[PDB]
RNA sequence: UUGUAAAAAAGUUUUAGAGCUAGAAAUAGCAAGUUAAAAUAAGGCUAGUCCGUUAUCAACUUGAAAAAGUGUC
């Protein structure tokens, strides 16, 4: 597939200021991604059952959700990096 | 009540802090707070519980790569000046605004103050130039080869060329066959091989490698064509693998290094460094060479392809090899044309003209890779008649190449050099400054800072140390004159040194230190056994044979192995036939690499040996480790030309050591035990029955050696103390914040001190989760299943998934067999089997698979409390053996079993047992403790000694996780922050009541010094001894329980109230204290703070975007309008600002007066903090009131209607401000119900909890009203919520554990913070950003102290008027 | 286990590399492409071949800044 430093380092090939928090034994890990440097936040934290990789991936493989218009190239950026991992 | 006596407990961790103050009976206090501000709010209650959240403190390293960026760009800028400082005045004579044009060259034309082409200033000779110099690599060739006078203009630009970018300086010197070809480099790396495998060595003598790994074939046909040259060489053994990187290949080195997870590597990937670093942190430091000559030798095959060498000799070979490469690109564009127009002409647009697709449209104006273009035309390709030339230069990745591209780092400067000094012969007579600046000029590409010079700075660079000797500009001609090297270099080994955490003031060694690594191999060398014909019991190494081991083995070869060990020196110097080894696998990891190195080099065994000259060589070693620059390495061996040869001298400086070891000379051959006189390594050495190593030595408190490294940690201010940690910066951050939170809790209770203050800390970097451990378990089982040569796993399938099974991982591990009795078990009927525990729990909790077994009844284990039974032992001993030689069980597990053989579990196993469950092991939670108790106890008594007012305690995590699960104080980290809060509470339960009930075992766990016991001696001979002896069962959190069941299933009571039977003091009743303990979790009033901090870092996004006439872009230099030129988007906030103010509405310049949010960029912050309403005013407002400008940073915090709180993410979006306490009853039902599987525990209650969980089916619906009443409160997602509402109704029969496990997923539509996507089965929910400020205007801002216990509320709608 | 020094190759951006034939244009047909300059945090004053993305930050009082205070018998 792909591991978290893989999806962190192409994240950041896309531009996005993004941080891995809460490695600590106490808290719950979370993938944090600057979407716009103004406040938007996409935030994918880890359950036991499914990882952040695997959330990642069935969130951004079909593309934009049309939700957010300020999102629509932050969307396409993410489904580029889902194709990658083959 | 009256008592004012009180305990903190606190939960460090790198993103939050938990603290809670307790009493003397467990109870959290409450107190009113004085609320400060402009509301009608004056005072709250407040629990004194809760936790403090914030953002993961960050590491200097990407700000340093971007400081070493911008030097970079700096000082190339500079050699070009220099350039043209030196061609003024004659370029002058000859275009006097040549240069001006090259510094206009990017401004659009309107913009240029000149005639818009640069080099010659009219188009007919431009169109010309080109024509003639399709690339700057045919005016090199013509400027090195031809003798006529060129033009000055042309001249300048190839110097340039070769000066900006000028190539790399990885090699010394002038080029050779020895630093550069091929062929050397070959041998290099299979020198290094051999001197690693002696045993088995690659023999090369007729294998020509430079016309193997140079030739015009694939990178994957050179690698068959060598290694089939290599008669015992797999392509994808080591070697293979080594030769497969240095042609730029992936090779995989897991089955290499038999690693559990692959190792893919390659040479060029971004990622290569640490990928490397990781692979040798697992197989051994002793490998980098061989990597590193990987590396080298892939430089020199890499060049030597850019090359395209021949026998038409230039002075320009580079230059002459991208010419070829212009043409052949010319040639193959010219045939694909013609190919694709005859078979595919639909493709011809897409492929030559679609620059969005990767063809070769793509490929030159479209941003597309070279690796992208070539797999885009490939399938193209196979479909042509008349491909199969282009094909083959594809798959040797040799088709349409551009000249300036990736492989090009391979280029060493001396190259450049090369064509540069041809080009001044040249011309240099035609150009007399020329002549007069050629060394000038070859100066300025060739020079380059040392490492150990630094910054050039003059006073003002917090990095730099150099040191002038003349107070004048420093330039690439007058270094040498003016740099003082010496003072420099000087200054350069202090700061570069790190000093002995066990004993600061002395620095440590190299790594490749010969101290270090005798110290090492005698570190290695002592905990080595030995049995042969005629011996009672496996004896250690004499003293006297570990030296003469070090002397005939170890300084004779580089590996010495078991083999050369029970053969070379049992069999031929002591008399032996056949000597098991068991202490030592297949080799010995150590070496003496260093004396290898400088015996080979030095060519004088009985130099090195004389410990006389021990001094010089060692500091040898030490300036080979400081430095690289090969002038001071010179200056710095000088005074030793007497001592050895000029050839033995130029191959010691060629000779390169990198690296430090933790220790200090000092502390190896230093501090002497007071009455042996016997330094560290002294014991290593000789030590007769007892042969401890280092860790024992330092541990052992028999010696002088552990008192004297604690008198030694001796250490000013707060912020040193934090930076001199051993630790993250993550972890400092939340350091430097769990003090600050003891400080305001201490003012809090009226400046009196805590009785204790508790202290866990969490452990960093659980990053993976989950599937690599699981690998590891195959790994194991693989090997030994192997080992027994068992048909195990043909019998039964291997799948390392559901070796996550403990119970099956357990049935492979024993071969399929109960591990109890000669017996097989049935893999299909697994349920019906017991796993048990070596080692009961009343002794120990230690619940891992090295303390468990499958038996398929736990009763075959015996009738004891104790290890199973001596009958057993006796019985099952030789197949725990075979079990053992294969690794299926660790050594310390055979121990255990056979423990009943020794008597049994000794007053000595017990103690060890106590001390494993009390002694934290990690140095930072010592550290941590040191500076809490420095800062508490700050008196002194009538005899000087101090006076410990506060007791800071530290728990090891285990015990309140352990505590959790027994007495089913449940957490679940999904529903809300509370849990942090909660842990501080736990511990200073637990740390308190064990300081109440074991005041003996304070030296375990309390910070100072304190009386150290013999904990043998509280330690029961028998249940019926019981006067004052602490322990029977070992397990020190027995007496919070009720009745323990000991391994036979009799059960123990103990009283409802325990007591400190020498003390009196109460410790722990049953009834009242886990009332309170469960009363305290349940409270919803817990302080969850979130920092606030101002953003910092890079002003926006990086990529450099073209151009919009969208306003919105940042231009890159004051005066570039990002309209004609492009620029940056998305800027950073500093923080928010909220301004009220008025502006114009229409024409009439009316005033409508404003109450507004403006987020300050980092990049306009210095700006508005210097003049704010002048900043203000530039940006529209007018009439500003000064007085309210509310700085706002990230995640500061409002409440709106009906306690909903917003906390602002930015000035233009909001976060959830509010938790959601959800009850103690359905926190331990969700727990139970999603784990109702995965259990853990006896069936007599495991049973019971499911009973549980099915008679409470209705909490399922209770949940969901409290999670839908808290939305419709705070979140506010209406849509949201109707759609999970529903989709709990459409799962409302699924099973228990399910709908469970999924009700957790619905807490991130309440958590605190960003509002993030979750799942309830198959429905999906997007989240509802709030994406509007304006509300947060009229709300409450809350100014919070760490604790949250002091605020400030403003009611920002009092703003706005007068 | 942090922190630091030296260097290189790409990439991006704007400009320069006179596009041609046919056509009233719209447009169609073709030719062509591989290179270079310059910027690479806006910038700062201390003007160095220096510095500019780490650490540190509730509110309020006092300080230049370490830091010290304010809520509590
Ligand atoms: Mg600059």
């Amino acid at each position: 597939s792909m591991n978290i430093n893989d999806l962190i380092r192409e994240i950041k090939n896309k531009d996005y200021t993004v941080k891995l928090s809460g490695t600590d034994s106490n808290s719950i890990t979370q993938l944090i991604i600057r979407v716009n440097n103004d406040g938007n936040e996409y935030v994918i934290s880890e359950s036991e059952n499914e990882s952040i990789v695997e959330k990642f991936i069935s969130a951004f493989k079909n593309g934009w959700n049309q939700e957010y218009e300020d999102e629509e190239e932050f969307y396409n950026d993410m489904q580029t990096i889902t194709l990658k991992s083959e | 009540s009256m008592d004012k006596k009180y305990s903190i407990g606190l939960a460090i961790g790198t993103n939050s802090v938990g603290w809670a103050v307790i009493t003397d009976e467990y109870k959290v206090p409450s107190k009113k707070f004085k609320v400060l501000g402009n509301t009608d709010r004056h005072s709250i209650k407040k629990n004194l519980i809760g936790a403090l959240l914030f953002d993961s403190g960050e590491t200097a390293e990407a700000t340093r790569l971007k400081r070493t960026a911008r030097r970079r760009y700096t000082r190339r800028k500079n050699r070009i000046c220099y350039l043209q400082e030196i061609f003024s005045n004659e370029m002058a004579k000859v275009d006097d605004s040549f240069f001006h044009r090259l510094e206009e060259s990017f401004l659009v034309e309107e913009d240029k103050k000149h005639e818009r082409h640069p080099i010659f200033g009219n188009i007919v000779d431009e169109v010309a130039y080109h024509e003639k110099y399709p690339t700057i690599y045919h005016l090199r060739k013509k400027l090195v080869d031809s003798t006529d006078k060129a033009d000055l203009r042309l001249i300048y630009l190839a110097l340039a060329h070769m000066i900006k970018f000028r190539g790399h300086f990885l090699i010394e010197g002038d080029l050779n066959p020895d630093n550069s070809d091929v062929d050397k480099l070959f041998i290099q790396l299979v020198q290094t091989y051999n001197q690693l495998f002696e045993e088995n060595p690659i023999n090369a003598s007729g294998v020509d490698a430079k016309a193997i790994l140079s030739a015009r074939l694939s990178k994957s046909r050179r690698l068959e064509n060598l290694i089939a040259q290599l008669p015992g060489e797999k392509k994808n053994g080591l070697f293979g693998n080594l030769i497969a990187l240095s042609l730029g290949l992936t090779p995989n080195f897991k089955s290499n290094f038999d690693l559990a997870e692959d190792a893919k590597l390659q040479l060029s990937k971004d990622t290569y460094d640490d990928d490397l670093d990781n692979l040798l942190a697992q197989i051994g430091d002793q490998y980098a060479d061989l990597f590193l000559a990987a590396k080298n030798l892939s430089d020199a095959i890499l060049l030597s392809d850019i090359l395209r060498v021949n026998t038409e000799i230039t002075k320009a070979p580079l230059s002459a090899s991208m010419i070829k490469r212009y043409d052949e690109h010319h040639q193959d564009l010219t045939l694909l044309k013609a190919l694709v127009r005859q078979q595919l002409p639909e493709k011809y647009k897409e492929i030559f003209f679609d620059q969005s697709k990767n063809g070769y449209a793509g490929y030159i104006d479209g941003g597309a890779s070279q690796e992208e273009f070539y797999k885009f035309i490939k399938p193209i390709l196979e479909k042509m008649d008349g491909t199969e030339e282009l094909l083959v230069k594809l798959n040797r990745e040799d088709l349409l190449r551009k000249q300036r591209t990736f492989d090009n780092g391979s280029i060493p400067h001396q190259i450049h050099l090369g064509e540069l000094h041809a080009i001044l012969r040249r011309q240099e007579d035609f150009y007399p400054f020329l002549k007069d600046n050629r060394e000038k000029i070859e100066k300025i590409l060739t020079f380059r800072i040392p490492y150990y010079v630094g910054p050039l700075a003059r006073g003002n660079s917090r990095f730099a140390w150099m040191t002038r000797k003349s107070e004048e500009t420093i330039t690439p001609w007058n270094f040498e004159e003016v740099v003082d090297k010496g003072a420099s270099a000087q200054s350069f080994i202090e700061r570069m040194t790190n000093f002995d955490k066990n004993l600061p003031n002395e620095k440590v060694l190299p790594k490749h230190s010969l101290l270090y690594e005798y110290f090492t191999v005698y570190n290695e060398l002592t905990k080595v056994k030995y049995v042969t014909e005629g011996m009672r019991k496996p004896a250690f190494l004499s003293g006297e044979q570990k030296k003469a081991i070090v002397d005939l083995l170890f300084k004779t070869n580089r590996k010495v192995t078991v083999k050369q060990l029970k053969e070379d020196y049992f069999k031929k110097i002591e008399c032996f036939d056949s000597v098991e080894i068991s202490g030592v696998e297949d080799r010995f990891n150590a070496s003496l690499g260093t004396y290898h190195d400088l015996l080979k080099i030095i060519k004088d065994k009985d130099f090195l040996d004389n410990e006389e000259n021990e001094d010089i060589l060692e500091d040898i070693v030490l300036t080979l480790t400081l430095f690289e620059d090969r002038e001071m390495i010179e200056e710095r061996l000088k005074t030793y030309a007497h001592l050895f040869d000029d050839k033995v001298m130029k191959q010691l400086k060629r000779r390169r050591y990198t690296g430090w070891g933790r220790l200090s000379r000092k502390l190896i051959n230093g501090i002497r035990d007071k009455q042996s006189g016997k330094t560290i390594l002294d014991f290593l050495k000789s030590d007769g029955f007892a042969n401890r190593n280092f860790m024992q030595l330092i541990h052992d408190d028999s010696l002088t050696f552990k008192e004297d490294i604690q008198k030694a940690q001796v250490s000013d201010s707060l912020h040193e103390h934090i930076a001199n940690l051993a630790g993250s910066p993550a972890i400092k951050k939340g350091i430097l914040q769990t003090v600050k939170v003891v400080d305001e809790l201490v003012k809090v209770m009226g400046r009196h001190k805590p009785e204790n203050i508790v202290i866990e800390m969490a452990r960093e970097n659980q990053t993976t989760q989950k599937q690599k451990n699981s690998r590891e378990r195959m790994k194991r089982i693989e090997e030994g299943i192997k080992e027994l040569g068992s048909q195990i796993l043909k019998e039964h399938p291997v799948e390392n998934t559901q070796l996550q099974n403990e119970k099956l991982y357990l049935y492979y591990l024993q071969n399929g067999r109960d591990m109890y009795v000669d017996q097989e078990l049935d893999i299909n009927r697994l349920s019906d089997y017991d796993v048990d525990a070596i080692v009961p729990q009343s002794f120990l909790k230690d619940d891992s698979i090295d303390n468990k077994v499958l038996t398929r009844s736990d009763k075959n284990r015996g009738k004891s409390d104790n290890v199973p039974s001596e009958e057993v032992v006796k019985k099952m001993k030789n197949y725990w053996r075979q079990l053992l030689n294969a690794k299926l069980i660790t050594q310390r597990k055979f121990d255990n079993l056979t423990k009943a053989e020794r008597g049994g579990l000794s007053e000595l196993d017990k103690a060890g047992f106590i001390k494993r469950q009390l002694v934290e092991t990690r140095q930072i939670t010592k550290h941590v403790a040191q500076i809490l108790d420095s800062r508490m106890n700050t008196k002194y008594d009538e005899n000087d000694k101090l006076i410990r007012e506060v007791k800071v305690i530290t728990l090891k995590s285990k015990l309140v996780s352990d505590f959790r699960k027994d007495f089913q104080f449940y957490k679940v980290r999904e529903i809300n922050n509370y849990h942090h809060a909660h842990d501080a509470y736990l511990n200073a339960v637990v740390g308190t009541a064990l300081i109440k009930k074991y005041p003996k075992l304070e030296s375990e766990f309390v910070y100072g010094d304190y009386k150290v016991y013999d904990v043998r001696k509280m330690i029961a001979k028998s249940e019926q001894e019981i006067t004052a002896k602490y322990f029977f069962y070992s397990n020190i959190m027995n007496f919070f329980k009720t009745e323990i069941t000991l391994a036979n299933g009799e059960i123990r009571k103990r009283p409802l109230i325990e007591t400190n039977g020498e003390t009196g003091e109460i410790v722990w009743d049953k009834g009242r204290d886990f009332a309170t303990v469960r009363k305290v979790l349940s409270m919803p009033q817990v302080n969850i703070v979130k920092k606030t901090e101002v953003q910092t870092g890079g002003f926006s996004k990086e990529s450099i975007l073209p151009k919009r006439n969208s306003d919105k872009l940042i231009a890159r230099k004051k005066d570039w309008d990002p309209k004609k030129y492009g620029g940056f988007d998305s800027p950073t906030v500093a923080y928010s600002v909220l301004v009220v103010a008025k502006v114009e509405k229409g024409k009439s310049k009316k005033l409508k007066s404003v109450k507004e949010l403006l987020g300050i960029t980092i990049m306009e912050r210095s700006s508005f903090e210097k003049n704010p309403i002048d900043f203000l005013e530039a940006k529209g407002y007018k009439e500003v009131k000064k007085d309210l400008i509310i700085k706002l940073p990230k995640y500061s915090l409002f409440e709106l209607e009906n306690g909903r709180k917003r906390m602002l993410a930015s000035a233009g979006e909001l976060q959830k401000g509010n938790e959601l306490a959800l009850p103690s009853k359905y926190v331990n039902f969700l727990y139970l119900a999603s784990h109702y599987e995965k259990l853990k525990g006896s069936p007599e209650d495991n049973e019971q909890k499911q009973l549980f969980v099915e008679q409470h089916k209705h909490y399922l619906d209770e949940i969901i009203e409290q999670i839908s009443e808290f939305s419709k409160r705070v979140i506010l997602a209406d849509a949201n919520l109707d759609k999970v509402l529903s989709a709990y109704n459409k799962h409302r029969d699924k099973p228990i554990r399910e709908q469970a496990e999924n009700i957790i997923h619905l807490f991130t539509l309440t958590n605190l913070g960003a509002p993030a996507a979750f799942k309830y089965f198959d429905t999906t929910i997007d989240r509802k950003r709030y994406t509007s400020t304006k509300e947060v205007l009229d709300a409450t801002l809350i100014h919070q102290s760490i604790t949250g216990l002091y605020e400030t509320r403003i009611d920002l709608s009092q703003l706005g008027g007068d």
